[PDB]
């Protein structure tokens, strides 16, 4: 099955900087990657679908990019509410799989 | 309703083809999910796949790997080929009648 | 038996096509085994390959690499194209006769 | 101008097909640029893609990944299949008339 | 020689198609050599490529990348599609004449 | 030809644990992998066909998973009769090939 690798597992950044989460698939999956945010004791929340497509209700500072095997989730000017775990998910091949997750500091 | 049979059947084949494309899309996804490595597993691209399958184009970007996905594929091919063949037959009948009058 | 010739031949082409698909599947595997890298080497997927070949779809998931596998492929293509073409011709003959009566 | 209808329509389908190939090439590139990973993004190969699409060949070397690129593709397929089908219908009408005289 | 026109033309299309397949094979290799990465560069597989191209199958195992290789390809497609379409038209003419007698 | 690599060659496990044998192909072979069991001085016996499909007569604790290049044979709660050599075999491309085998301890 498709392995999604999120490295590093922890990103530490100063308030206001631009941060980039990395997601790498074990094989080409076009743009079939989706991003989720999970805060402490919360349910996951969709941030970006199909690598770059924005979702209504999500702050404009969230963006996504990449295609093939390497994907990036970016936050322009990180603020306190962005503190959470970030997961990528592929829907290119069955079964759907999740990345291991990156924590934001 | 006494309009030409060849145009009625052609219309019927078109409507039926659209139904096959939609049903084919639905049934392919239903069949292909559960099979490791299968790519024909979301509806929008499944409909695109059905189109190239019915026209016999295929490109190879998407295709079924399961028995039931392939059976669905064969139905889509036959329905597509028959439909276009029925249009051609209708066109011939039109031309033949018009050449008699000419 | 004086039923319409075009429907008889169409039926005959269909039955013959099914025979070609089964024989094609068998002969392709027989031809392709022994060739390093060949993928058309088990019967179930060989029949699936024969279907997309006869309809001219293809996808590119399977294809012969040997001389005799390719010859078998060509027979399958021609039989498929001829069969569907014979159905279309039968459909035209039907429509033409019915438009005369109309 | 009282030349045979089947030859006029066949000519019209050919000219229209050429227009579809050129417009299809232009619109596919316009649709596919902006989509990461898309290969149908320069005009010369887009015209080549349109040709294999209209003939239903496909090879799989090029294909659209966007919604609008795929819609353009479907138009190209249908126009191609209809055009060739219209030629076949015209050929049949010719043969039928000539066999009556023979 | 007063045999049916539709059978004569069908025979002519077949012979011409065989010529196109052989000439297409030769000209494709001549066109594709000199282009880095080209796979359509030896005659035996070029003839196989011509066959799947003329039938519109495609598999995607082989295809031209040059301008002149692609032009040769288009000629092969059209000749193939026209030839099979001419056979279908001949079959229709046969069935139509026989249904009048029946 | 297709190389199938089974590593490690020896798996040592406590009675009752879940064990996983690994089989890796040198190229993508879909799900065309089959698993066999060979006990001491015995003939090989089919356990799993097409990566995950079960065989009648084989205990339910045997399962298989994977697709592409990486395949796994798993035993839920290993017991004494499971002591044997385990082989994978591919049928995707000619000629069929075998893995080097993993011994269970
Ligand atoms: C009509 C076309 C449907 C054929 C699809 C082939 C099954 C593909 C598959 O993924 O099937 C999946 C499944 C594998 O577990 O295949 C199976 O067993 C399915 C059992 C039926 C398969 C057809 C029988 C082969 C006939 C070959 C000719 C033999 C005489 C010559
Ligand atoms: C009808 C289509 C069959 C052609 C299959 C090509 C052989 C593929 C192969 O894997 O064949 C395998 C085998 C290689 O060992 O090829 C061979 O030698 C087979 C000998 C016959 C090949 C055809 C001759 C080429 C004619 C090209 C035109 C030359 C004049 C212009
Ligand atoms: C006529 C063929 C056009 C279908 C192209 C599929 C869209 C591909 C894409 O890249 O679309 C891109 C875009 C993804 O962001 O897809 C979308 O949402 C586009 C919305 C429309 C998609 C078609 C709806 C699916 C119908 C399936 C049947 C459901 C009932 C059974
Ligand atoms: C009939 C189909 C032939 C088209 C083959 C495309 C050339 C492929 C190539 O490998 O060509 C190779 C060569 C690149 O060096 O391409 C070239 O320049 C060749 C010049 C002619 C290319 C066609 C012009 C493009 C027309 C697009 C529509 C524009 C208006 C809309
Ligand atoms: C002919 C269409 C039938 C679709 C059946 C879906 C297959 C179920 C998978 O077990
Ligand atoms: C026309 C079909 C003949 C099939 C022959 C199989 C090839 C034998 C391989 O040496
Ligand atoms: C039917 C052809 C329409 C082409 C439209 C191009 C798509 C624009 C991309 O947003
Ligand atoms: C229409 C066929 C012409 C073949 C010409 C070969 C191309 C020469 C490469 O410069
Ligand atoms: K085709
Ligand atoms: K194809
Ligand atoms: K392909
Ligand atoms: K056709
Ligand atoms: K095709
Ligand atoms: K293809």
């Amino acid at each position: 099955d498709i392995l999604l690798t999120q490295s590093p597992a922890i990103l530490s950044v100063s308030p206001g900087e631009r941060v980039s989460f990395s997601c790498r698939a074990s094989q080409s999956i076009g743009t079939d990657i989706h991003w989720y945010q999970q805060r402490t004791n919360g349910s996951p929340r969709l941030l970006i679908k199909y690598a770059s497509e924005s979702i209504s209700g999500i702050p404009s500072r969230f963006s996504g990019s990449g295609s093939g095997t390497d994907f990036t989730l970016s936050i322009n000017s990180v603020e306190s509410e962005d503190i959470a775990n970030y997961y990528c998910q592929q829907s290119n091949r069955w079964p759907f799989t999740f990345g291991s997750g990156t924590k934001l500091e | 309703h006494g309009s030409a049979l060849h145009w009625r059947a052609a219309g019927a084949a078109t409507v039926l083809l659209v139904i096959v494309l939609l049903a084919g899309s639905y049934l392919a996804v239903l069949a292909e999910r559960g099979a490791p490595g299968a790519q024909l597993i979301t509806y929008p691209r499944a409909l695109w796949w059905a189109c190239e399958t019915a026209t016999t184009v295929x490109y190879g970007d998407l295709y079924p790997v399961t028995l039931w996905g392939r059976l669905v594929a064969v139905v889509v091919m036959v329905a597509g080929i028959t439909s276009f063949g029925l249009v051609t037959a209708a066109l011939a009948t039109w031309f033949v009648g018009r050449e008699q009058e000419r």
